[PDB]
């Protein structure tokens, strides 16, 4: 069937450029006109930037009209997002879409989306993650169930994968998701409830993996 | 700019419910309204054209109303794969889209577990104390947690995070992250996260004391 | 409820001359998929003037 | 001449939605008003929706607000009416009709009606019907003449149609209309006089057909 | 909302007779009133608009008159094209139907058969009895049928189902269905129906015992 | 300025199709709706259809409702009227109008005709005319002057034209309207009064041409 | 359909004289009226709209008036350019116009020369007999012409023909043309046309016989 | 931002032609449509035409139609004016505008004008200037101040530049605007305010310069 | 052709005043309205359309008001940037502007300074002879100014050119300019400029005589 | 059912204007006319203005003509009250109302109201309130039962909140309606009574906050 691929997402430091592609299949490429839709927690969903099947028209949104180019390679079934002067408030998950057949005098909008690429715009450096133990004690137990958990503070950039003994213990782990603070570098947690008569004689090791900076940390967590 | 607006924001519902939402444009649209169907961690899906329009392949449960300003999303028998987030859109005038609408499921209601923990005291060494506020498995997830040092309440130095309803029980949990400097920190000796939810009688307060 | 049918039949000369965006953007089935006569029969000056190879 | 053809009746479950549509031909349906009027035994004629020959105004019955949509198609030439949450009272056939030309300052109503689709609104699954003889003897004979027939009981939905012999029994044939029972399934009788000096020779048989659920049933009546 | 209603709800009249029928407003509406013909199983017809203006192809023997509450519908010779049923409508504040007024095919008075049907074999062993008591090639419509069951008389348990004017001889027909459980049923003996009717001078009476 | 010519009109029989076409110039053609208005001697002017500036409403009136189909053409800016099953009434000449320029909310009407192109509906055969003389004598003698003349009877079609001596004599030459006889072929009179002492000497021939038959006939009138 | 109606059909006027002609309409139009000037053998002009509304490059000797049902033209001071015939139409029900008003040239009485032309053999030749009775250069046009064979007045065989008004002299002419078949011409002896006109103290008889 | 510049603007007889044309940046040109508009003293803003973005409807007020034709070179980003047969009131300001984006059903007007080019329709000659002084003495001093200027007449075309000791003087300059008179040539002063106690000993001169004519005057006042 | 009209021509104000322009238009307009400002020697630049909605960048201060046929434009506090002249503009009928407004700073009242120029002997040589009256640094800038020649009042050969407001102290400054033939001016004796303005309790005559 | 939401007001200086809009739902809000009515401590119930379904006709209170302006946005469904010249005694609540449906020869009201929007004309800057403590003592005691409070003065706009002990204590509890003083500025009392045997050990607190300064005072009220 249709089927959108983007590529070229990362992340970007403010004021610098960056090209978005999306490589189209499954339908005749050059006969359809094609959204940019970008996607932020901030601002929910938001049209970006349309194209006509042959390039002659093209428009865009008024937050991003003169700082982003919309073109498109219908030799190569490809459309193409060129970005420059990037802002904070850019940061966002962009979709590529293609837009529906219709008759000659509807409106029209779009039928199918991309996969989507994440693009992160921030000044912030590529850094590794401090792990903390979240300690269980008798502050952290009610009846015979038990708290612990890792807390993955101050890295960048997305994402981070945080497993529990190698894997072999995942019914009951909560990882919430990274928020974004102040100084621009996430943190998470990573929580498990266990049984408080295990506490002392089973071993709980929390693995936070980190591939942007090769980063990989065993962190147990004992008692107090 | 036509501005959008979705009711309810978030809606709880079950299995086999009819399930109404509604969408109003700051000014009429006619009938240039589309309904798109997202699912968590995947792209959108379109559902409905022309405000009343089927999309090839979507089930007939669907169903679209709605002309001028004012516009419904009627499923006339919830299933489980319907569990999404709803967004419309105008495409009357460029394209603007709603905040959306998220259908929960709904359980009965279930009082969170609290539990805290301190900052380790390598933490402290290395500059930064972070105190941590846990909630886990509540319903619904409106609930309110505020921070008491030496019983006084902060405000802007604690950051929230949820997650999504558990695929097994549909419950949520919650942390609170207050993060202070070492020498705030030291500053003080107790440290207490309150909770108010609506399926708890009274308040809960978890509290320790720094350095016990 | 009905028409009038005394209404103004001419075309409002105050009405929208821009270009609707949300038109029509994909491309027409239906054209004109012969070739033009008067196209250009002239050679291209910036053409391929290498081998192929 | 003017014609209108109404489509999208049948059975519906109460609390469901249904659409009926109108198809208007003989006539510039775009230069014209049109109203929704249904018709149940219970009330009568009662006047549903009207709508604008633009869209721009739309009126409803004060019983009906809120849960009905009325719109139209002028490119397609179609008139819809969208019923949701609909309840038992609701059941009528229902009549899309067209607003006559007049003055520009007169009151309008209709002055062409639709054929007419009819709409039952009834939790009743599809069931056959029962056929029961109503056997003759002498307690239904008045000198040369008796009577006899077959009761179609117990049937969901409308309608069913009675013939007898294969259809070569006409004369004195009388079929009663269906009448609604409590629990919702519809009953009717057809009986028929015949000479009494026939009873026990000529064979009568009675053929209920009832195309919602395929059934044909020969019920032969025999004397007592 | 405006009510309406028509006198009288049902007219015998034969063809040539002068025919008058009344409509009357809850309130005043001016004169916008329209009258609809309808005949069995089929479309309403309109005739007059304006209380008072003929449409056009309708013949002139029908004629309207009346304003503000009070309106008439007039046939000077009735044919046999015009047995129908007639509503009035207006159209002064949204749209209200009167009940309807329908021409009946006067005749000579003629009295009912009686017949009585037991219930069957194979509906006892269903369940189920339902007595069957039939009038035929009556006139007027107008008669009672009362079931006794061992001369008690039933109330909320019976049917009735009256058929149109036969076509040929302009008579009716009429089913009364009376239904009880098997096991009532055969709590009983003596099941009779006593009809009367204009045409008749005294009751009549159809009665069976079960098992007979 | 703005002027309008119609074209197409001819001699039809009855039951055939005709188009007529009118080309608009002055003025740009797309931008106004357009009538077509017809004159016969026995209804006088009687409107006949109108057309929106882009063809989205039609309005015909009522006597040839059905029959009749106005369209136009933008981009040769012809108007057409394309007329089926011809009556005999439908014979008359035929204008194209358009609609003045206006407020937004008047009704409107046309302030410019065409030229107008006669339709004539008979199912009379291409005859050339029957030229009798109409001879002076003492019984249409009054004093000094006599009256003669030629009877041009029983032609089809419409027109034909009477000169005098080659058009020599025009004072006092009264050339009547043609009327339609019972056959459908039609007839008329041209006189002309001369002066008694003239006549036996000077020589008067009415020359008829008729130029739908290509007939020329040279008739001398002689006293009797 | 709104019927229109002028008054009068034909008014005789002189130049430099206040000419008031007027329109009725079936039911009320409003203002909505147009009136037109139509020269004979030649295209209608638009005049005045919205009853009172002078077009562009109309001379402001032409003014209107009325409103709802009664409209009225009226010229101001008659110059020979403005002797055309003058058509109203409503535009506010469809469109609909008058007869039309021809405006006539007023002069003094002149009474009409009369002649008679009876068959000529090549016509009885070809089976058809053709009388002709001339009325030449007569004011007003009103004017009656008898057909008498032996002294029996003719009816419904003859037809009349008039001229427009003559450049020079504003005379009419009319021709009446009566038809037989060759043995009903041959059946009779006497042929006249009698002629009367409000110019003629007499009626004027012109007669001749068969075969003289 | 938006930038529109026109051109092509000049000194034209009656009766000739001149085409002015208006280059577009800072938007997409080809989804707009265009007006030209006018400003003149003796009749203020006048609208001049009006283009579709594509073309396919332009509409001139009734002043110029006929006379002027309206076009746009959508590839070259440029609206176009052809003017013919001038005539003497056409002289004026023109402006190229763009129409701003609003509602489908909405009525439409100019929101971002050109620059403006000037248009002046006359038969003078292109002539330099007489420059005259005008001579302060004790009829023109009130205390210590005087008044003294340069009369500068009949000269074509506009416009002429004045200077007072090559620019060394400028407090107290009034340089009225020019006045054109009826021999179609321009003529406008030039006065300067000066302390009463300087004349005779500090030399005024006044600098006129005309271009169009490569005119370049320098007149010395002397006091009387 | 629709006509619009603004009151007042010009408006007398000061920094920090409430200002109130009208715009009156000769038939129903509806609210398409369009106000534009200009400042000298600059293009003119969008206000308001639809009669009251602001352009995007103009500051609040800029309100408008009015349906139908009446319109104002209002000011607040009025700003050194807003003196400029106002026009409106229909375009509910083709386009059509207003004489437009212009506002005008408001000061206290100077008396001009009068002062008369005779024509050069240059000039004189070559045929022409201009007189200059010139009235300098006054306001308001209403003024009237006459010529007298030997006591006769002159017309028709005179023209007049009024400055803007001075950037620096708001005045005006206006030139008259008698322009005659060598020999009209040798023909004469007396010439003269009288000036009237509200800041002059009498009129102010300056004259010399030719040769003198 | 109806709802009506009104926004826009606030605190206005004397002699500026404001515009207040009024959001409708639940009905067809072009159907029908609408009122502005504002309600005043000085003046009770006072009707404003009154618009038209279509803004055809317009009325307006003796008080109010020449200064407000009433319309309607029918595809926004909004009505407007623009709002010039404000003076002191138009400080009001301001509701919006629909018109009830009728007959046609009826006289017309309101039937359902909006929720009211309040405006303040006053020339007084915005401030911050001045708590002072109203201290019980011996001569504030009567019994067992003594009476305390907090006097919040000069202060501008409204509102204020007031709470005691954090919200601990609300048994007893006044809160005095505010009071407009000669000086513009708003002052109110709130007040408790409690037992005397408590003074000196039991700790009483107001807390006053004025969201509109962002002002929050704790104060504490001991006895004499």
């Amino acid at each position: 069937q249709v089927q959108l691929v983007e590529s070229g997402g990362g992340v970007v430091q403010p004021g610098r450029s960056l090209r978005l592609s999306c490589a189209a299949s499954g339908f005749t490429f050059s006969n359809f006109g094609m959204h940019w839709i970008r996607q932020s927690p901030g601002k929910g969903l938001e049209w970006v930037a349309i194209i006509w099947y042959d390039g002659s028209n093209t428009y865009y949104a008024d937050s991003v009209k003169g700082r982003f180019t919309i073109s498109r390679d219908n030799s190569k079934n490809t459309l193409y997002l060129q970005m420059n002067s990037l802002r904070a408030e850019d940061t966002a998950v962009y979709y590529c879409a293609k837009v529906w057949f219709g008759e000659s005098e509807d409106n029209y909008s779009v039928d199918v989306w991309g996969q989507g690429t994440t693009v992160t715009v921030s000044s912030a450096s590529t850094k590794g993650p401090s792990v903390f133990p979240l300690a269980p004690s008798s502050k952290s137990t009610s009846g015979g169930t038990a708290a612990l958990g890792c807390l993955v503070k101050d890295y960048f950039p997305e994402p981070v994968t945080v497993s529990w003994n190698s894997g072999a213990l995942t019914s009951g782990v909560h990882t919430f998701p990274a928020v974004l603070q102040s100084s621009g570098l996430y943190s998470l947690s990573s929580v498990v409830t266990v049984p408080s008569s295990s506490l002392g004689t089973q071993t709980y090791i929390c693995n936070v993996n980190h591939k942007p900076s090769n980063t990989k940390v065993d962190k147990k967590v004992e008692p107090k | 700019d036509i501005q959008m607006t979705q009711s309810p924001s978030t809606l709880s519902t079950s299995v086999g419910d009819r399930v109404t939402i509604t969408c109003r444009a700051s000014q009429s649209i006619s009938n240039w309204l589309a309904w798109y169907q997202q699912k968590p961690g995947k792209a959108p899906k379109l559902l409905i054209y022309k405000a009343s329009t089927l999309e090839s392949g979507v089930p007939s449960r669907f169903s679209g109303s709605g002309s001028g300003t004012e516009f419904t999303l009627t499923i006339s028998s919830l299933q489980p794969d319907d569990f999404a987030t709803y967004y419309c859109q105008q495409y009357s005038s460029y394209w603007t889209f709603g905040q959306g609408t998220k259908l929960e499921i709904k359980r009965t209601v279930a009082a969170p577990s609290v539990f805290i923990f301190p900052p380790s005291d390598e933490q402290l060494k290395s500059g930064t104390a972070s105190v941590v506020c846990l909630l886990n498995n509540f319903y619904p997830r409106e609930a309110k947690v505020q921070w008491k040092v030496d019983n006084a309440l902060q405000s802007g130095n604690s950051q929230e995070s949820v997650t999504e309803q558990d695929s097994k029980d549909s419950t949520y949990s919650l942390s609170s992250t207050l993060t202070l400097s070492k020498a705030d920190y030291e500053k003080h000796k107790v440290y207490a996260c309150e909770v108010t939810h609506q399926g708890l009688s009274s308040p809960v307060t978890k509290s320790f004391n720094r350095g016990e | 409820p009905n028409a009038n049918p005394n209404a103004n039949p001419n075309a409002n000369p105050n009405a929208n001359p821009n270009a609707n965006p949300n038109a029509n953007p994909n491309a027409n089935p239906n054209a004109n998929p012969n070739a033009n006569p008067n196209a250009n029969p002239n050679a291209n000056p910036n053409a391929n003037p290498n081998a192929n190879p």
